[PDB]
RNA sequence: AUACGUUCACUGUGAACAAUCAGGACGCUUAGAGUAUGGCCACAUGAAUGACUCAGCGCAGUAUGAAGUCUUUGUU
């Protein structure tokens, strides 16, 4: 947690040092392009929907099972969401605090903490939009927030 | 002992103790329980860590619950290593 | 952030040769192991093990106890023959030992093996 | 070093730690060479010594102890001591 | 050879799962103790072959007096060489670097890998050191010496291989 | 279908581009200089080379460092 803050954090997932495997488990490639795809039909974003399988089905890493990253199997069959994941969450935080500071603007915290979000989107809408996933012309602002977002 | 430490082929006492991370091999320290409420004869694979609390097909109540670590199991429930 | 890791692995290998260490633990690369082993060749150290982690990488290096620093210089300047023994003369204390890793076109030798075979290069460091 | 003609030159090399393998200079008088008894099986001394050195570095440190560990059952002179056990 | 494919033929008869399966090629080794047997097949073969497999391998094995390593097909230039087709920016399958490192885990299959190292010498010389997972073997025991006779066959490396 | 299948940067090599500076030859009586001068029978010479130098130009080598690579499906 090193972007916009002070403090020097070390805290994440390793992946183990086998991709395949594993053969004392049971799973299949075809089967689980199908589970993916199941949960994403009732709107679910990719960072949950790997958890579920984690939680539920017994399923370590998806790729070592299918070959194949999460992202990659919903776009194969053509259904994804239209924004990324993380932008999605950011323009969601920064309009629901943004809604607070109307109410009440003596927070000066919330005004500082409403920079450092609106910040961050700004620095990966430059990122998707080199990648050509969003269009040059696609925006960020308060109007265009909520019909981001819903 | 600051100059002599063997660091190619440590002892298994060191491997435990040190970070996650910081192992020769980086690997996790975390694996599929296998689970049986006595109630039940099915035998649940779930996720040691966890984040949802787990349930059998067929009872109701969850068979473990989460915290920050390591799933809290309530009542008595047993492991089956496989 | 890692600006360079040809930079950074060789001030920890001279801070085990300062101290008096027996082995090392350095992210590893394919810049880093050419370096160290064509110091290997001119038995400055001893012999070393490039570990997998389906990463980066490490190295444990094993040192022989025989190596006073290892400098890597950036920005990488180039170098060319006629131009040379200047920067040995600036780099290197003595004239009688201690040698200048450069990439010559071939591959990473130092300055003793880069005028034999006549092609220079971006220089990378040296070893004393 | 050498003249290259032939021959040998400089006065005097001074003699390398074991621990560290550096110089030690004329002037460091915390160095120390030792002598330690060989010993024939059973205990009976051989008239025959082994002198171990070390640079007035290592015993500043503390780490000079764990090196005559090291070096004497390299030798041959203890067994156990050096490796383990700590519990 | 036709030594293995007339013997597969044959053991493929009844079976569902080893009706399509095909056999390239193959290349023997002197291993000291027996020899053994490197067989090629045509990498989107590779699943199918080993989806099942521990069933026919012990009777192929048993009759021919030898280990059988099944291996892909992994073919990898970035500098054309003639005589040989060349994507220009290439793609990391297709390097040596991934064929070389995907052709262990076909070969010693059942067990997988804990660790894998390389040891530089003082003369240059490099030794690669692969560590098999310490619970599958058992059987890996038996076969050690038999994969770095084979090994060094298709990547041209010196390994061992150790629990 | 015996030459063609990324260009650069960088390195080597090649082209291209007075005096002074460095440097070779020669006892101006020496020196700073100068381009001479040495052989009694009509002869022999020398007036080199490098640097001046970054850019622009060619072939050869690819270790390092770049660009090249429109994908809810691209190329012939």
């Amino acid at each position: 947690g090193r972007l916009h803050s002070q403090g020097k954090g070390i805290s994440s997932s390793t992946c183990p040092y086998r991709r395949s495997a594993p053969h004392w488990l049971q799973l299949s490639a075809e089967n689980c392009v199908q589970m993916i795809c199941d949960y994403a039909k009732k709107g679910v974003r990719p960072s949950q929907i790997g958890a579920l399988l984690r939680d539920r089905n017994g399923v370590g890493m998806v790729r070592a099972v299918t070959g194949v990253k999460v992202l990659r199997i919903l776009k194969a069959n053509g259904l994804a969401p239209a924004l990324p994941e993380e932008l999605y969450h950011l323009i969601k935080k920064a309009t629901n605090v943004r809604k607070h500071l109307e109410h009440a603007k003596h927070d000066v915290d919330g005004k500082y903490r409403l920079i450092l979000i609106e910040s961050r989107i700004h620095r990966l809408t430059r990122y998707y939009k080199t990648r050509r996933v969003l269009a040059p012309n696609w925006k960020y602002n308060a109007q265009t927030a909520s019909a981001l977002v819903a | 002992t600051t100059l002599d430490v063997d660091i190619l082929h440590p002892s298994v006492e060191q491997e435990l103790h040190t970070n996650k991370k910081k192992t020769l091999v980086p690997n996790p320290r975390s694996e599929f329980l296998s689970l049986r409420c006595p109630s039940c004869t099915g035998l649940t694979t779930a996720f040691s860590h966890s984040n949802v609390p787990v349930f059998c097909k067929n009872c109701q109540t969850p068979l473990a619950t989460p915290t920050g670590g390591r799933i809290l199991l309530a009542d008595q429930v047993e492991i089956r290593p496989r | 952030v890692r600006t360079s890791v040809l930079a950074d692995a060789l001030k920890a290998i001279t801070n085990a040769e300062r101290r008096g260490m027996r082995q090392v633990l350095i992210p590893s690369s394919k810049v880093i192991i050419a370096f160290l082993k064509v110091m290997a060749s001119r038995n400055y150290i001893g012999d070393f093990e490039v570990i997998d982690d389906h990463r980066s990488g490490k190295i444990v290096i094993n040192l022989l106890g025989r190596l006073n620093k290892c400098v890597a210089i950036c920005p990488r300047f180039d170098v060319g023959l006629g131009d040379l023994e200047m920067w040995q003369a600036k780099l290197l204390p003595s004239r009688q030992f201690g040698y200048v890793v450069l990439s010559t076109d071939k591959g990473i030798m130092d300055h003793e093996e880069a005028r034999k075979h006549n092609a220079g290069g971006k220089i990378l460091g040296m070893f004393f | 070093m050498q003249n290259d003609a032939g021959e040998i030159v400089d006065m005097l090399i001074p003699r390398k730690c074991m621990a560290t393998d550096r110089l030690i200079p004329p002037h460091d008088h915390a160095s120390v060479q030792i002598q330690i008894a060989k010993v024939n099986d059973d205990g009976l001394p051989t008239g025959e010594f082994e002198t171990v050195v070390f640079s007035g570095y290592v015993r500043a440190l503390g780490e000079s102890d764990y090196a005559l560990n090291r070096i004497a059952t390299e030798k041959g002179l203890l067994t156990g001591v050096y490796r383990n056990e700590a519990h | 050879s036709e030594t293995v494919t007339a013997a597969f033929n044959e053991i493929a008869a009844g079976k569902p799962e080893l009706k399509d399966l095909k056999i390239e090629s193959v290349k023997e080794v002197k291993s000291e103790g027996a020899t053994v047997l490197v067989i090629t097949v045509p990498y989107k073969q590779i699943k199918a072959f080993q989806s099942a497999q521990a069933t026919f391998l012990p009777d192929l094995e048993k009759k021919l007096n030898a280990q059988i390593c099944i291996i892909g097909k992994h073919r990898a230039p970035k500098t054309p060489e003639h005589g040989r087709r060349f994507k220009a920016i290439r793609n990391y399958g297709r390097t040596l670097r991934s064929v070389n490192d995907a052709i262990l885990d076909d070969l010693v299959f059942p067990t997988a890998i804990v660790g894998k190292r390389v040891h530089y010498d003082v003369n240059g010389k490099q030794v690669t050191r692969v560590i098999l997972d310490k619970h599958d073997a058992t059987r890996v025991e038996e076969r050690l010496s038999g994969f770095a006779a084979a090994y060094n066959r298709l990547t041209g490396i010196v390994s061992v291989f150790e629990v």
